[PDB]
């Protein structure tokens, strides 16, 4: 009675109690609370770090510093922010992967706001990482940041806009710290209007086939499921900041900014090494960014290639190998983009960014047409 | 109709295999994607088919659930696979057609 | 201006849940206590100093 | 450079323990209620 | 949206169920189970597998050809 | 043990949500100071850095 | 919901009143049972099958009588509190609650 009908409880009980969900779904469907997980953790570490944080040149990375050592418990608190940061990223193409292997994106509305979301975290992400004011950060502020100066006649004044000065200085860490606090706020409302339009629906299911014939309640089922995987995120985040906190980081955004260096090295953190491959495989500024843009939004042009007459893989053969290409495509991508633009890297690097936009944009439509043809549709 | 055809035949039984909705008893149209077209076709069922229709889908789902599947004498066979939607289909695809044709002039 | 709350079957209703009500506030107390430690409420027993 | 190295490491035991220890019992709450699904049986009698 | 009563319309079908109390959360579980995963990875590895193989080829000799490289005899 | 010991601790401690609750709560206290420490011990089997080792030495 | 909502509710709470409404209701549907030679008929051909006695509306009544509340929220716990029910449908059942949620009915974490 008083959850049915309570204005807030209604709510509740709409999304995680009565919600009629497929007695169907598998470990990818997991990722959904995974992701609102990461995002809490995310939100959470993050303002307790801002309580000793300063967003000055001066004393940004000496206050990094206070945290790990002096702060009670900073450093687990800075390490599960830095780790559950690729922990959110994992997910994050767990996330997107599932639904390009089962057709969920055929729910356009759930799924642009799922693009919007995505790029969200990657903009957030990005401004995170520049905080410390580290060698990385700077530089990986300066060279991403850059890219904007490839759109013409707008491009010179649109960096210089974003920068405050004519680097990456004073102006700009205070500049992404407000915009690192701000993000995550509204990625929340988002994420609420993502689950808007998904429970107009209800969930898709491996076989892509419709589940309104065996619906089971969200809740002992789904609610105890997820937990069990929060549990397992848990692990993972655990494992990863306990055992090894600078892993995915690599042993070196250490030693303070320095403006006149340079290093020999200069890579963005793992999350957009795929994009950086693709980027740096086109000799040509104004191309280069242009594909790198395309690498991601290409992910609101999947549902006007579905071709295929059935909604998921489960029954397709041709086209899972094609998917595994995909996934195996981008590891290729992260691998040479986290290598240097030297004699094999190139080369390679330059095929498989090719790949990627013809196995999306052409060999996957394609084998959709003719599983249709070898099932008489 | 020889060596060809069978061989076409032959492609198309093995897909039909690899697909593996026979595993779970499904028939092929029980796969079909659920747009418009689909959805009013499913409505012209007659009584019989939806019915057996809706026992497949939960035969499935209950199997895709604990991730099993059925003893191989009772998947189905291809070729024994009736494509009891496809008249439905045409039809209301027909229809729509014909809808199109007149909005165009 | 708020007592209809009086009678044979109110004062029962009281009795009966009061076991329980009892119960319930040691769970929060030892709760509490056990959350804060024995100096922020509550020292004594086999645990340590 | 890294202070909190020992700390970290004994919080890691136990997080080892702790969860080698809640993950089967997590499991065993799930598989308990999803069990009146996994075991389940289905007839279909349609009218003659 | 959606709820339950007006989801879908469904005719002659039983389903018995038994309570969890009464059941074990892991019958047959090696039993049963071991040969289910195996089943699993034999309908999917030449699926999955070989596109992965690929790559793992490509890892290795794009390293040996890079490191080897950087290295030279005459001239 | 006879009887068994679950039946027991349903009967006399699970039925009501109330004990349930509360032996969850005594059940917390008791098994921190056993685990707590017992992963502490555990981890004296590096009888090193050892701080205890260490004070009796300077 | 409801129904499940009294049998706790009696498990637990039950009250005085009610329970002499009970006691009242159930005085009446025995003696008004017993009326006319075939139900009394039938009622001692039965009850020589099942009790070996036959049992006078006086016994009844003495066994009626001592129920109270107490009685009644202890004997109710027995059978009822934290058990599993055994549940039949038929019909247009997609609203019947999960198993599980039913049997989560079957207990209460207020108590
Ligand atoms: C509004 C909520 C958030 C707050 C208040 C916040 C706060 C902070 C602060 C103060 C820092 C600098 C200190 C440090 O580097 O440890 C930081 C760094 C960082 N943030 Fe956040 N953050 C939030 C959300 C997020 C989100 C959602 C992500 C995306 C996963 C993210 C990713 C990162 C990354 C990768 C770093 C640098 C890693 C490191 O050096 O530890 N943050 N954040
Ligand atoms: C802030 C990050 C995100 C959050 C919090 C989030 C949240 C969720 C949640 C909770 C679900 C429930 C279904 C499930 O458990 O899988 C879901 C499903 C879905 N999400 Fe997301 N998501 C995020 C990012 C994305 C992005 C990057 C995409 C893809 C572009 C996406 C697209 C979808 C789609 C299409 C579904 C339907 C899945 C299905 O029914 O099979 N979401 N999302």
């Amino acid at each position: 009675n008083i959850r049915k009908s309570h204005p807030l409880m209604k709510i509740v009980n709409n999304a995680f109690i009565d919600l009629p969900a497929p007695s169907n779904i598998s470990s990818w469907w997991n990722f959904g609370s995974l992701l609102g997980i990461c995002l809490i953790l995310q939100i959470l570490t993050g303002l307790f770090l801002a309580m000793h944080y300063t967003s000055d040149t001066t004393t940004a990375f000496s206050s990094v510093t206070h945290i790990c050592r002096d702060v009670n418990y900073g450093w687990i608190i800075r390490y599960m922010h830095a780790n559950g940061a690729s922990m959110f990223f994992i997910c994050l193409y767990m996330h997107v992967g599932r639904g390009l292997y089962y057709g969920s994106y055929t729910f356009l509305e759930t799924w642009n706001i799922g693009v919007i979301l995505l790029l969200t975290v990657m903009a957030t992400a990005f401004m995170g990482y520049v905080l410390p004011w580290g060698q990385m950060s700077f530089w990986g502020a300066t060279v991403i940041t850059n890219l904007l100066s490839a759109i013409p006649y707008i491009g010179t004044n649109l960096v210089e806009w974003i920068w405050g000065g004519f680097s990456v200085d004073k102006a700009t860490l205070t500049r992404f710290f407000a915009f690192h606090f701000i993000l995550p706020f509204i990625i929340m409302a988002i994420a609420m209007v993502h689950l808007l339009f998904l429970h107009e629906t209800g969930s898709n299911n491996p076989t892509g086939i419709s589940s309104d014939v065996d619906k089971i309640p969200f809740h002992p089922y789904y609610t105890i499921k997820d937990i069990l995987g929060a549990l397992l995120l848990i692990l993972a985040l655990m494992l990863l900041v306990l055992f090894a906190p600078d892993l995915l980081g690599d042993p070196d955004n250490y030693t303070p900014a320095n403006p006149l260096n340079t290093p020999p090295h200069i890579k963005p953190e793992w999350y957009f090494l795929f994009a950086y491959a693709i980027l740096r495989s086109i000799p040509n500024k104004l191309g280069g960014v242009l594909a790198l843009a395309f690498s991601i939004l290409i992910l609101a042009l999947i549902p006007l290639l579905h071709t295929s007459k059935q909604r998921s893989m489960m029954f397709r053969p041709l086209s899972q190998c094609l998917f595994w290409a995909l996934v195996a495509d981008l590891l290729t991508l992260t691998w040479i983009g986290g290598q240097p633009v030297e004699h094999p890297y190139i080369t390679i690097g330059q095929l498989a960014s090719v790949l990627y936009f013809l196995l999306i944009l052409v060999l996957m439509p394609t084998a959709g047409t003719i599983e249709n043809k070898l099932l008489k549709w | 109709v020889s060596a060809s055809s069978r061989w076409l035949e032959g492609i198309r039984k093995w897909y039909y295999n690899a697909a593996g909705f026979n595993k779970l008893g499904l028939m092929r149209d029980d796969t079909i994607h659920e747009n418009d077209d689909v959805k009013e076709a499913i409505r012209r069922l007659p009584e019989n088919l939806y019915d057996d229709r809706v026992f497949r889908i939960k035969r499935a789902l209950d199997l895709s659930m604990r991730q099993q599947i059925l003893p191989k004498e009772q998947w189905t066979k291809y070729e024994e696979d009736k494509s009891y939607l496809e008249p439905y289909l045409k039809e209301v695809i027909r229809e729509r057609k014909e809808r199109e044709e007149w909005a165009k002039k | 201006m708020l007592t209809r709350f009086l009678g044979p079957r109110y004062r029962q209703l009281a009795r009966n849940w009061v076991p329980t009500a009892q119960l319930w506030g040691a769970v929060g107390a030892v709760g509490l206590v056990s959350a804060t430690d024995s100096r922020l409420i509550l020292d004594w027993v086999p645990t340590i100093n | 450079a890294e202070p909190e190295h020992d700390h970290r490491k004994r919080m890691g035991l136990k997080m080892l323990l702790m969860m080698g220890l809640l993950l089967p019992l997590v499991y065993a709450m799930k598989r308990h209620k999803w069990s009146v699904l996994k075991s389940r049986k289905l007839a279909y009698r349609p009218p003659k | 949206g959606r709820q339950f009563g007006h989801l879908t319309r469904v005719r002659h079908v039983i389903t018995y169920s038994l309570s969890p109390f009464e059941q074990r959360a892991f019958p047959h579980y090696f039993s049963k189970g071991i040969p289910n995963v195996l089943r699993r990875t034999r309908a999917c590895i030449l699926r999955v597998a070989p596109p992965f193989v690929a790559f793992y080829l490509v890892y290795t000799w794009g390293t040996q050809e890079f490191e080897k490289s950087k290295r030279k005899n005459p001239a | 043990v006879a009887p068994t010991l679950t039946a027991r601790l349903y009967s006399l401690l699970f039925r009501r949500t109330s004990t349930f609750a509360l032996t969850i709560v005594v059940g917390a206290l008791f098994f921190e100071r056993a685990f707590d420490q017992g992963a502490d011990a555990i981890y004296e089997h590096i009888n090193e850095g050892k701080l205890w080792k260490h004070i009796k030495h300077k | 919901f409801v129904l499940q909502g009294q049998w706790m509710r009696l498990c637990t709470s039950a009250t005085e009143s009610e329970v002499l409404r009970g006691k009242n209701l159930l005085r009446n549907a025995l003696v008004s049972h017993l009326d006319g030679t075939t139900p009394v008929c039938e009622d001692i051909g039965r009850s020589l099958l099942t009790y070996g006695r036959r049992i006078p509306l006086a016994e009844w009544e003495s066994r009626i009588a001592e129920v109270d509340a107490r009685v009644v929220r202890e004997v109710c716990s027995k059978y009822f509190y934290d058990q599993c029910p055994a549940v039949a449908g038929f019909g247009p059942i997609e609203q019947l609650p999960d198993y599980n949620r039913i049997r989560s009915g079957m207990f209460w974490l207020r108590f």
